[PDB]
């Protein structure tokens, strides 16, 4: 996640070209978000 | 063909083509010209 | 072989292995009333007949994605994997669309698919993708 | 659904009228809220 | 770090004011993944001093 | 492209299968071929209308050019071009301070670069027409070209 942050946000401007790709790859695999934010049994940020 | 179609369709709204788009189109159509000349040669004789 | 084209009425079907059985079911919707699409069983036709008047979706428009973004800003074309299409119900004469109403409770991100009264925006348009690697 | 269908000739998924004999007479269930619980079948004629 | 990356992939203010469809969709996905309640509740979660 | 299509049609029998597939390709791109042939046709007719003498009575200044409105109404008066065709001619024309369009330059700008492709297209259409004689689908292509 740290490397992804550095890959996206540079010089006080988030890159659209890489941000869209990063969020697309994040959403095609909801397993990246861990036990929370899961499709079922993910509870929430508060519970986690 | 699909790549040139996509490139044109992106440039369809902008009636004025940038110089970068012009040179990119030129090198693309040079590749297409060479492929077409390769096909002619493949079928230039009456090879059934 | 038999590549589907524009202006072809099509039923969308899928399968579920519940209780070691093959449903081979298909979606349907009653547009005037319950706009959201609901799956309708298709197996056991000899047992109970399936209602097929609400399963017909005609491919009114077929067009690429880059053409889609251009046409958004603005006969029988064969569908290609990756292209956009505009399915429309037959009885309802309303276009299939991803309704923004998140009715689904199980999957928190699941917008319930339904029927839109008019084909406006990207919600009505849908894009196919080749499931098989071949 | 449309697989080797025919136009101008009858097709599956169509809705039509089965005129018995003359076109004045037509196959039809019953009148509205009839005493047969709308289950019997007849060949009524006229406005039907 | 995950919430940082999401709000850090979030689209630009000028893109939102231009009304770009992809920017609005990315915001919609993020707002679908993380609600305002979870953000405020954890922000208001007790923090031992 | 047209040379490759001709090489496909090389050594083709009358009502040949490859000729029939070529005609199917043409009628699948029917609108596209229509606008390509139309594009060649409008500038050929533009050269002819530049040579015509009524259009010389439409040119006014001794600059040797013709105004935008004068050119538009001359095009409509000869009816060599429909309304949108004259609009597209105005789009491709070189506007001046007086709107005095260089008709000579406008006519011969596309005369030389399009000569080879137009000749190849004519060769392809003649070959297809004479090797698919009973082709009403190709009749409209021939009459538009």
């Amino acid at each position: 996640l740290d490397f992804l942050r550095f890959a996206v946000f540079v010089n006080g401007e988030s890159v659209e070209e890489n941000a869209n790709v990063v969020v697309r790859l994040l959403i095609r695999k909801p397993e990246c978000f861990g036990p929370a934010l899961r499709g079922e049994g993910g509870s929430g940020l508060l519970a986690a | 063909q699909e790549s040139i179609s996509d490139f044109y369709w992106y440039y369809s709204g902008k009636d004025v083509i940038e110089e970068q788009g012009k040179r990119n189109f030129s090198k693309a159509m040079s590749v297409a010209k060479q492929v077409f000349n390769s096909l002619t040669e493949y079928i230039q004789g009456p090879c059934t | 072989v038999q590549f589907l084209r524009t202006d072809d009425e099509v039923v969308l079907q899928c399968s579920a292995t519940v209780l070691k059985e093959q449903l081979k079911l298909c979606l349907a919707a009653e547009g005037f009333g319950n706009r959201l699409c609901f799956l309708e069983p298709t197996s056991n036709a000899q047992n109970v007949p399936p209602d097929l008047a609400i399963c017909c979706f005609t491919l009114e428009q077929s067009l690429s994605v880059r053409a889609l973004q251009e046409m958004l800003a603005n006969g029988h074309r064969t569908l290609l994997y990756g292209h956009a299409i505009l399915l429309r119900h037959a009885h309802s004469r309303m276009y299939l669309s991803c309704l923004t109403t998140s009715r689904s409770m199980t999957d928190k991100l699941a917008f319930d698919v339904g029927l839109q009264e008019d084909a406006t925006g990207e919600a009505c348009w849908w894009t196919m993708h080749p499931a098989s690697k071949q | 659904i449309c697989s080797c269908c025919e136009e101008g000739y009858v097709t599956g998924g169509h809705v039509l009228r089965l005129f018995h004999g003359h076109m004045d007479e037509c196959l039809t269930i019953s009148a509205a809220d009839s005493d047969d619980q709308r289950r019997l079948v007849y060949y009524e004629g006229g406005a039907v | 770090a995950l919430i940082d990356l999401l709000g850090r992939c979030a689209p630009e203010m000028h893109l939102i004011q231009a009304g770009k469809g992809e920017a609005l969709r990315i915001r919609a996905i993020l707002r679908s993944l993380v609600p305002l309640d979870d953000l405020v509740g954890i922000i208001s979660l007790p923090l031992q001093i | 492209m047209v040379v490759m299509l001709l090489s496909l049609l090389e050594g083709n029998v009358v009502n040949g299968m490859i000729a029939r597939q070529m005609v199917d390709m043409l009628v699948e791109s029917s609108s596209n071929v229509e606008m390509i042939l139309k594009f060649f046709d409008m500038f050929l007719k533009l050269k002819d209308i530049v040579g015509s003498e009524a259009f010389q009575d439409y040119v006014t200044d001794p600059r040797g050019l013709i105004s935008k409105k004068d050119f538009q109404k001359a095009m409509d008066s000869q009816k060599q071009f429909t309304g949108p065709e004259i609009q597209f001619l105005l789009s491709c024309s070189e506007a001046d301070e007086n709107e005095m369009i260089n008709f000579e330059e406008f006519a011969n700008r596309f005369q030389e670069p399009a000569r080879d492709i137009g000749f190849n297209v004519a060769v392809l259409l003649t070959n297809l027409s004479e090797h698919v004689p009973h082709d009403p689908r190709l009749r409209n292509f021939l009459e538009l070209a």
